[PDB]
């Protein structure tokens, strides 16, 4: 397991590198996310 | 509607994929030519 893209209509997590076709795996979908930071982000309950 | 683009030949275009990816949401135009 290793998490840099999903995809957005299968949403399958991808894992692309640099030049490496920005199609997904399964659904040949163009549409592409980022990942989203392991770094915990922290909020104020107001 | 339909996305002609390279890496790919041709696929149909719907309106949330072309709001995202800047294309227009065109289709194509065919007549037939006499001679
Ligand atoms: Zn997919």
């Amino acid at each position: 397991a290793t998490l840099k893209y999903i995809c957005a209509e299968c949403s399958s997590k991808l894992s692309l590198s640099r030049t490496d076709a920005v199609r997904c795996k399964d659904c040949g979908h163009r549409i592409l996310l980022k990942a989203r930071t392991k770094r915990l982000v922290q909020f104020e309950a107001r | 509607p339909m996305v002609n683009e390279s890496d790919g030949v041709t696929h149909a275009l719907y309106p949330q994929e072309a709001r995202l990816r800047n294309l227009t949401y065109s289709s194509g135009l065919f007549v037939d030519v006499k001679k």
